[PDB]
């Protein structure tokens, strides 16, 4: 729960 | 394709849509709870160390590697215009850094 992954070029 | 424009903004505009970064970083939260620590954050005094740790946001990581990511595939599609170089900004240690 420590890691939030992140694809990024995201419009979140 | 540096000859014509149109060439040219076909070239950017794809290099640009392949872009992809995959990165994984701590909870925005834990990263506070733990500089909070190092420092010893007295939630009624304002300074420096402690006021830097608000102005951290994950949305700023995503922009900054994507940048440093394009700034590298190709030199002569984009430039960046970099913000706050107030004439002394550099005595602002964080900033400077």
């Amino acid at each position: 729960s420590e890691p939030f992954s992140d694809k990024e070029r995201s419009e979140l | 394709v540096y000859m014509s424009p149109l060439a040219l903004n076909n070239l950017a505009s794809r290099l640009l849509r392949k872009i992809s970064l995959h990165l994984v970083m701590q909870m925005v939260t834990a990263v506070q709870q733990d500089l909070g620590e190092v420092v010893s954050v007295s939630s009624n005094v304002t300074n420096p160390a402690s006021a830097c740790l608000v102005r951290m946001n994950v949305q700023g990581v995503q922009t900054l590697a994507v940048f440093i990511a394009q700034s590298m595939l190709n030199p002569n599609i984009s430039y960046g215009m970099i913000s706050g170089l107030t004439l002394d900004c550099f005595s602002n240690f964080i900033y400077g850094a």
